[PDB]
């Protein structure tokens, strides 16, 4: 028990980390269906798919908090999990160990804009970034959202082609 | 303060009123454990199993 | 004896001799509720210091009696909490002159 | 870097009419700075990264918008 | 307005997610307060519903004179029917709504 | 597993129990003299696959005047050249060197330490006095296991830590518990003790995949994929780590992990499926 | 001073008793009433009053009241008519095995200049300063005490630096690692000292934390730690066993971890309440117990606290990282204004706050379990 | 089962003056400790101690 | 009890759903639904699910700097006749994305018409299978 005499929560840290919405009956987390605002940011362990010429293809999340509403209002560190191989270099010479950042091109979860349009994906997809916000792959192979759109995404939209 | 230290050795320094009271807790508890544990190993009903 | 109105907390330890029968010289009731709950605090008796909370009482051990003591009057050695004094021993300090030299 | 950065803000001063912002004063990649000019986009690379990413191969060589295009299976 | 009656629920539907008074911060003493009784301000399963709610500020969008009928770009917790009451916000981020 | 930090490189086992010894064995070096000083003899046990990388530097660097005899565990998982040319090194120094399999460092070595007592170790001066042998190798090779079954012996006939071999000459051989433990290792040879099983792998520290990316590196480098195809039963030879890998699963079969085909090369270097050793020498 | 030997207290009364070097001073009819103390300062000008009251409290000096047995006396005490008051002399305390109270021996040594850009470091090093103590942002690479080879910096060194209009320099009351930074506390007063080396023995209620990285995840988020260690001299360097059972001649190393943020199994941050001091027992029981070293512990994790994972961040094959612990929120006797304990924190040196900042996760946050 | 309840599970000595209230005093010795001392018929009377 | 939750004062307690049938609130709907059309925001529609089901739509979204341009099927019409409280639902599919969105009608800016004058049922069907299929996957 800590601190000793009055006792706390020992998951401050991850308070600030992570964004909870009181699950009350004025306050929940919608389907993303509803309206603007509504949904849920994935976990950590979540897994997705990383489209770009990089050799890794599966990449798990680190932030405990990650959706389109917010991806240009908070950075989303990600771990290769399952990299590809080949028969035969930076994009091709990725490691199911290495720590890169990741931009949010599309998500499975039903996601509203303030417009009305509803959009639902068929793959969680990312590219790979490097800590200066430049991608490692030189093109991508999927289409990105109206978030991708941001100035902090400048060479995320430099490359990927096509936007929704 | 211990009850009564001259008979310390045969009552534990504890008056016999509250030992009284513990004990019958005490054996109301064992009791019931025993009970289950009898019908435990004689398949459910202690008289029966 | 009364409420505050007409009896301020230090007065209640007006039976006692020593400091406790003057005026406190500072007042940390009217600004805020401190965490340590110490409402009044006199004047150094040299590297001592007196203070008196809004408490039923704080058990600590003074380390000239070495007794456990449950009061609201602590008089603490040179601002250091971790050394804390019972009213006794520091009335029977200062009466001695030993304030600096404990 | 030097001369990417200094190219970048020529384009921006002669785009100042219609510019609405600047680009970073301090460069964040030192081998690729692009401008964006409305509906048209410029990128500053050097040799290296521009041979290495042949984004003018793959916007020459890229096929037009055919409606059709969508008539084949998904993927 | 009045809210819509949801009846008596439990602390998970109302007050659902699913200070300090005295203690010491140093091991230099030994002093406390426990809580000996429910404080008045205790999020409790009771009757969640029916209460007058107000909304501050929101912005009108559309008014149709000939009908009679006013559009607040802003969906109300309440039920088809309840007697609404507007006014006139008075000022907003420091300045004042007519000038 | 997943934990970092592998415990067989720390852990040994005293009288008391369980103990985490740390540093280098160069701290060590004084004590080890000291034992091995007060001692009668010494009984080193190392692995056959890398002797060097096992052996106690510090041992060889201070004391040769003592009797030494030298156990090389997983003989036949070892080469054979290099076997016979340490061998005779030994023989040219004043030590002994012995090559045992599994059931030959089971007993034969037990056997070998009381011919080499009645043999060459001089005769004490008295009767009921024991000659004494400090044994100095790493747990996880076997010394470990063979002070266990001794004390286990031990404990059944009587039903600082000696454990007696045998009533006549009346040998006793003394612990070393953490004296010559890895602990903090260079990054070749955590490798080269991963691939020899002795360091178990973690996906942290020393993953699976640099383990057999190291053994295929130097399988290649020895110019040996033909054979480690034929070894493997793949049907062609191999040109890179990656195809090695996809050549595995597909022979496991349709369904073949990545990580579960790249951890069959480890086992199969582990049971002796390719004969190979890592370790140098001077003459 | 050697030649003294620890002598239990029968033995140190036999050798008061046998000891011929003793100075019995007469209470005659005008030093009667005088205090014991106001007696002592008149008869021994040379001492300091914290010598007399030293002596005087641990019996050093007592008085012969003709009763055959000898009184030990306050320093309040009013002495007596044809009294013997028995004082120790440089003899005693020199020519015995006896030694003397550490305020009575004339010792002194020389002293060492220090240049201006090193003040100037130290001024922007020191973080909280008051009448009694002061906390400072010990650097990384910097050592506290002088180092095996003479001819090298060190917070020792440095200390008149900080020597703020005061005549005598402050004395360290605690000491950290080379390889470790972050708050380290010195005390500008000899009583002050001496109140507060009583905060870093062994305790119970932990009242410092150290934030790490940690290469892995232990396999709980909280919980607590404890290791015997059997520290002994080796060739160069020393060995330290560390074992889960007690032993006649081990040191206890008890900790409470708590892992504030885990990235994955990959890497971690955690922060270490540590309830006893011993030679390195946050990074050993981060290494062993928790099986996940700090990220630029080479002592310990070599090869293993630098992880491939973070390739993008830090170099793998650059062995200088600076090791990612920090000392953070030591909290002190002293109150504040407001009525709460002093918590002084030190800012996160720059590999940590880097990694933090890689990672996302905020670096200045108020860390709740040290109030 | 037996009793879950103690504060002393020894026995003290019946003896109440002293310790060695049963002993004979030509085998035991009187404690000279001034508690004793009061209740002692000689020792408390008196007690001569300055010495010339 | 310090504080209350619940209002029985009459300016609360009070419904209007007795007199609603004073304002007819299909009516102005509807005038919303032409106003709508007017401004051009959408234009009138009068098909049933079995007509519409299978029809291709061509999506302009007005976004910047380069409009995006979509053609996908019917999945589903939420009305069978004008009105603001419709929706329709699409099937995007471009070189490897599958999007399956709902847009509603009257958005100045996502500017959808139904290019053909009717549908397929079976293609309706088969791109069903299709999105069912990416959507398993995925
Ligand atoms: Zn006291």
């Amino acid at each position: 028990k800590l601190p000793a005499g009055k006792p706390a929560n020992k998951s401050w840290f991850r308070h600030n980390l992570i964004i909870r919405r009181k699950a009350s009956y004025r306050s929940r987390w919608g389907t993303g269906a509803e309206g603007y605002g509504t949904g849920v940011p994935f976990s950590d362990q979540v897994k997705l798919h990383c489209v770009d010429n990089t050799n890794c293809k599966h990449v798990r999340l680190i932030s405990k908090a990650t959706a389109e509403r917010f991806a240009h209002c908070r950075v989303f560190p990600a771990v290769a999990h399952r990299v590809s191989v080949q028969r035969f270099v930076s994009r091709h010479r990725v490691k199911p160990g290495n720590i890169y950042w990741v931009c949010l091109l599309s998500r499975r979860q039903t996601n509203t804009r303030m417009s009305g349009l509803r959009t639902n994906f068929d793959r969680n997809t990312c590219i790979l970034m490097n800590d200066q916000r430049v991608p490692l792959g030189t093109r991508v192979m999927y289409c990105a959202g109206r978030h991708v759109n941001h100035k902090y995404h400048l060479k995320a939209v430099v490359l990927a082609n096509f936007f929704v | 303060p211990l009850f009564h230290p001259q008979t310390t050795g045969v009552h534990g320094g504890v008056p016999p009123r509250q030992q009284q009271r513990v004990m019958d807790a005490i054996t109301w508890k064992a009791v019931c454990f025993r009970r289950g544990l009898l019908a435990r190993r004689k398949g459910g009903r202690a008289k029966f199993g | 004896t009364g409420s505050p109105t007409h009896q301020r907390e230090y007065e209640r330890f007006h039976h006692l001799p020593g400091d406790v029968r003057t005026r406190p010289q500072f007042d940390f009731t009217f600004g805020e509720t401190r965490a340590d709950r110490v409402m009044f605090a006199w004047r150094k008796r040299g590297d001592l210091q007196l203070y008196q909370m809004s408490g039923r009482g704080e058990t600590f051990v003074c380390y000239r009696c070495g007794y456990p003591v449950r009061s609201q009057l602590v008089a603490v050695k040179a601002d250091n909490w971790d050394y804390r004094m019972c009213y006794r021993c520091y009335t029977n300090t200062v009466h001695r002159g030993m304030e600096n030299d404990t | 870097p030097r001369h990417i950065h200094l190219a970048a803000w020529a384009v921006q001063e002669a785009d100042a009419l219609k510019r609405v912002c600047k680009i970073r004063r301090k460069q964040v990649d030192h081998t690729w700075e692009v401008v964006p000019v409305g509906r048209i986009i410029v990128n500053l690379m050097q040799e290296s990264l521009r041979e290495e990413l042949s984004l003018e191969r793959k916007w020459a060589v890229t096929k037009c918008m055919d409606p059709l295009s969508v008539a084949n299976a998904p993927v | 307005f009045q809210n819509t009656d949801y009846g008596f629920r439990g602390v998970m539907f109302r007050h659902g997610f699913d200070g300090d008074s005295r203690w010491q911060r140093r091991p230099g003493a030994m002093g406390t307060e426990g809580q000996k009784r429910i404080y008045p301000g205790h999020r409790m399963a009771g009757q969640t519903g029916a209460a007058a709610e107000t909304y501050q500020g929101v912005p009108v969008w559309r008014i149709d004179y000939k009908n009679s009928l006013i559009y607040l770009p802003t969906l109300l917790d309440a039920d088809v029917g309840t007697y609404v009451r507007f006014s006139d916000t008075i000022n907003t981020k420091g300045l004042t709504l007519w000038n | 597993s997943r934990k970092g930090m592998s415990r067989e490189a720390f852990v040994d086992i005293n009288e008391k129990g369980a103990a985490w010894y740390l540093g280098h064995m160069q701290l060590a070096s004084r004590t080890l003299a000291e034992k091995v000083k007060d001692a009668d003899f010494v009984l080193e046990i190392r692995d056959a696959r890398l002797p060097f990388t096992t052996g106690n530097p510090n041992l060889q660097k201070i004391i040769i005047d003592r009797p030494r005899l030298i156990v090389f565990n997983k003989a036949e998982m070892s080469n054979e050249d290099c076997n016979r040319v340490i061998q005779q090194y030994y023989e040219r120094t004043g030590n002994f060197a012995l090559f045992t399999s599994a059931k030959r460092s089971w007993r034969d070595t037990v056997e070998a330490v009381q011919r080499f007592v009645t043999h060459i170790l001089p005769a004490q001066r008295f009767k009921t006095t024991a000659n004494v042998g400090l044994v100095v190798g790493m747990p996880n090779v076997g010394k470990s296991t063979l002070i266990n079954s001794l004390r286990l012996a031990h404990e059944y006939q009587f039903h600082v830590k000696l454990v007696p071999v045998c009533k006549d000459p009346n040998i006793v051989l003394y612990d070393s518990p953490g004296l010559t433990l890895p602990g903090c290792f260079a990054k070749e040879a955590g490798l080269k003790l991963a691939a020899c099983g002795i360091i178990p792998t973690n996906d942290i520290t020393l993953p699976r995949s640099l383990v057999a990316r190291y053994i295929y590196d130097v399988l290649s480098a020895a110019g040996v994929g033909e054979h480690m195809a034929e070894c493997l039963h793949l049907p062609r030879a191999p040109i890179s780590f990656d195809d090695c890998i996809s050549m595995i699963c597909e022979r496991s079969g349709t369904s073949g992990q990545t990580d579960l085909g790249n951890l069959d090369p480890s086992r199969a270097q582990k049971f002796l499926i390719h004969d190979a050793q890592l370790g140098n020498l001077g003459r | 001073h050697a030649r003294y030997r620890p002598l239990s207290l029968r033995a140190r009364q036999t050798l008061s008793e046998k000891s011929d070097d003793l100075q019995y001073h007469v209470v005659t009819q005008e030093w009667f009433g005088e205090r014991v103390d106001s007696f002592l300062t008149c008869h021994y000008p040379q001492w300091d009053y914290e010598t007399i009251k030293r002596l005087v409290q641990q019996g050093h000096i007592y008085r012969y009241r003709k009763n055959g047995k000898k009184k030990f006396t306050r320093l309040t005490d009013r002495l007596e008519f044809d009294e013997l008051l028995v004082v120790p002399t440089r003899a005693f305390w020199e020519k015995q095995l006896a030694p003397p109270s550490g305020v009575l021996e004339e010792t002194d040594g020389p002293k060492f200049k220090l240049s201006a850009t090193a003040r100037e470091m130290a001024h922007n090093m020191v973080l909280f300063k008051n009448e009694h103590v002061i906390v400072i942002n010990k650097p990384h690479g910097l050592p506290m005490m002088p180092t095996d080879d003479p001819q090298e910096m060190s917070i020792a060194a440095m200390l008149p630096a900080w020597k703020f209009t005061n005549v005598a320099k402050p004395v360290v009351c605690h000491n950290l690692d080379r390889e470790t930074s972050g708050c380290v506390v010195l005390a500008r007063t000899r009583n002050a000292h001496r109140m507060l080396g009583r905060m870093f023995v062994k305790r119970v209620v932990p009242n410092s934390v150290y934030w790490s990285f940690c290469v892995g995840k232990p396999t709980v988020n909280y919980g607590r730690v404890r290791m015997h260690f059997d520290i002994t001299r080796g060739n160069k360097g020393d060995i330290i066993v560390a074992r889960p059972s007690p032993t006649k001649t081990s040191k206890v190393a008890i900790a409470e971890f708590v892992v504030n943020a885990s990235a994955l199994e990959f890497g971690s941050f955690i922060s270490f309440y540590p309830l006893t001091t011993r030679r390195h027992q946050e990074r050993i029981m981060a290494a062993h117990a928790l099986r996940c070293p700090v990220l630029g512990d080479a002592k310990y994790g070599g090869d293993a606290a630098f992880p491939s994972s973070l390739s993008l961040f830090w170099d793998p094959e650059n062995k200088g990282l600076p090791l990612h612990l920090h000392h953070r929120k030591i909290q002190l006797p002293y109150k504040n204004t407001a009525g709460e304990f002093i918590c002084v924190t030190a800012p996160l040196p720059t590999q940590m706050e880097k990694t933090f900042k890689k990672l996302g996760w905020p670096c200045e946050v108020d860390d709740p379990l040290i109030p | 089962v037996p009793q879950q309840l103690k504060a002393y599970g020894g026995t003290f000595s019946r003896s109440v003056g002293e310790r060695s209230n049963h002993l004979v005093s030509d085998v035991v010795l009187q404690s000279l400790s001034p508690s004793s001392t009061h209740n002692s018929p000689l020792l408390s009377k008196n007690i001569k101690t300055k010495t010339v | 009890g310090y504080t209350r939750e619940r209002t029985n004062r009459h300016f609360f307690v009070a419904r209007a759903n007795a007199f609603f049938s004073r304002l007819p609130i299909a009516r102005v709907q509807r005038s919303l639904a032409m106003e709508a059309v007017r401004e051009g925001r959408m234009r009138p529609w009068k098909y049933t699910k079995e007509q519409i089901l299978g029809a291709p739509v061509t999506c302009n979204f007005e976004y910047n700097p380069r409009p995006v341009r979509l053609i996908g099927t019917v999945m589903d019409a939420h009305t069978e006749e004008t009105s603001i409280k419709g929706g329709l639902k699409v099937y995007a599919r471009n070189e490897e994305t599958n999007m399956m969105l709902w847009i509603p009608p009257g958005n100045p800016k996502l500017r959808h018409e139904v290019t053909s004058t009717k549908g397929s049922f079976q293609h309706y069907l088969d791109e069903r299978d299709k999105w069912d299929e990416a959507w398993i996957t995925g």
